[PDB]
């Protein structure tokens, strides 16, 4: 089932519309390293939700420590070093948010792991 | 997630998509969401990727995300990436990576690459046709002149099928949702035929950031998982993301 097509939706208005999203301008003349760190600052607070609610669903099949230990611990060299800069540019987002690198990681791949 | 790249009657170009993401943490039973749809739209940034105080490449992404889903580079061409299934994904891929064969470029990276990096619709084209990946993907590119709009199908070393606009043939837009053109969709998730019947009433004449918007509006192309809309005008510079709601009654997927 389908709706009847929609009309005059545009410019954004009602119970359709959370509302609008913010600029951040992220440099790159600066190094990979610190192109982050101005956004990661403001959002690392939502980020570590996710992780959180990410390790309940976890949890809920083979223990999250024990899990989260492994991806911290032996996935970043199970990997290797990302191309380009990428490897930094996440070296960073994981430094400013106290975020394990791992799970940093994890979240970038996500596409690939589905 | 919904991809379109239409093409008015003055050869135009809009292109305009849903980002639906957020099964794999599960369902909030309280207020009838998904957990991480939710989570990710306070999460949700533009971002005005500069290199000398001048704009290469603009995007919207989530935070601590550093590949690009969805962005153009203004007067150029315009990239959103929609998601594949496949047998295997991107494990083989990842396992091949994993035992030393890194030949083969992270999906959330290439788009980011291309974006940053790539010159004209035809480089970005050539390189999203050819380039190895570690899981299939659905690459939806136009560009800055008229009939430069396509949907690139992709196997992880291959490029299965590349659909093109032709305005003279009579079609004026290209729809991607996350099956194969040529495939049917899935019983329970058909948001292409809505999409199509959608653009066909608006007509070509009339689409436009307003009209484009109407359809990616219209359930179930708006889904519980539709974490923002996007319309981008490439030859306009004009590119703006909002974030959405599905209020009950709506589809979950
Ligand atoms: C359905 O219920 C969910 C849970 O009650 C809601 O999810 C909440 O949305 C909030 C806003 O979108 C999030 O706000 C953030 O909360 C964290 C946790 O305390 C704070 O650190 C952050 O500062 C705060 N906001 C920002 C901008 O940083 C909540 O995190 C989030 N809760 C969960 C468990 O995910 C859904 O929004 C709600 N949906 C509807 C449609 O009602
Ligand atoms: C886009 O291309 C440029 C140049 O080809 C890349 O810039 C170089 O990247 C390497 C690795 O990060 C650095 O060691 C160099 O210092 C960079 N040079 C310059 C002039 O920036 C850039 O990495 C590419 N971007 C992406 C996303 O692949
Ligand atoms: C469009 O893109 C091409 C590269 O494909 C570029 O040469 C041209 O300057 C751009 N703008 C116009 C108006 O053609
Ligand atoms: C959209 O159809 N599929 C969307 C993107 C997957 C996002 C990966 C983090």
């Amino acid at each position: 089932w389908t709706e009847d097509c929609r009309k005059s939706t545009y410019p954004p208005s009602g119970p359709t519309y959370r509302g609008a999203v913010p600029w951040y301008t992220i440099n790159l003349d600066l190094p990979p390293y610190k192109r982050w760190h101005e956004l990661m600052l403001d959002k690392a607070p939502m980020l570590k939700v996710i992780v959180n609610s990410l390790k309940n669903m976890i949890n809920t099949f083979v223990p999250s420590g024990k899990v989260m230990q492994v991806v911290d611990e032996k996935l970043p060299g199970l990997l290797g070093n990302f191309p380009g800069p990428f490897e930094e540019e996440m070296k960073g987002i994981a430094a400013v948010t106290d975020i394990p690198l791992g799970e940093i990681i994890s979240f970038n791949i996500f596409y690939e792991l589905f | 997630c919904t991809s379109i790249v239409a093409e008015d009657k003055k050869g135009h170009l809009i292109h305009g998509r849903n980002m639906d993401f957020g099964v794999f943490l599960g369902w909030n039973i309280n207020n009838d969401t998904w957990v991480i749809t939710e989570q990710l739209k306070p999460l949700t940034v533009n971002l005005d990727f500069q290199r000398n105080n001048k704009t290469v490449f603009k995007a919207s992404s989530f935070a601590g995300y550093v590949g690009m889903l969805t962005g153009f580079k203004p007067g150029l061409f315009s990239l959103t990436l929609n998601e594949r299934f496949s047998i295997n994904g991107g494990y083989l891929g990842i396992l091949e990576w994993i035992l030393g064969k890194k030949d083969a470029m992270w999906i959330g990276f290439l788009t980011r690459t291309v974006l940053e990096n790539s010159t004209s619709y035809e480089e970005a084209k050539n390189l999203l046709t050819k380039t190895k990946i570690l899981a299939p993907a659905y690459f939806i590119l136009g560009g800055n002149q008229s009939g430069e709009g396509c949907v690139i199908t992709r196997d992880r070393k291959e490029s299965l099928d590349v659909y093109e606009l032709d305005a003279k043939q009579g079609r004026w837009y290209v729809v991607q949702t996350n099956y194969d053109r040529w495939k049917h969709p899935f019983f329970l998730d058909d948001r292409r035929t809505p999409a199509k019947m959608c653009l066909n009433r608006t007509s070509q004449e009339n689409i436009s950031f307003e009209t484009m918007y109407d359809v990616l509006s219209t359930k179930p192309v708006l889904n519980k998982l539709t974490v923002y809309t996007t319309l981008i005008d490439v030859t306009k510079g004009q590119f703006e993301t909002y974030l959405r709601d599905c209020p009950d009654p709506c589809i979950g997927w």
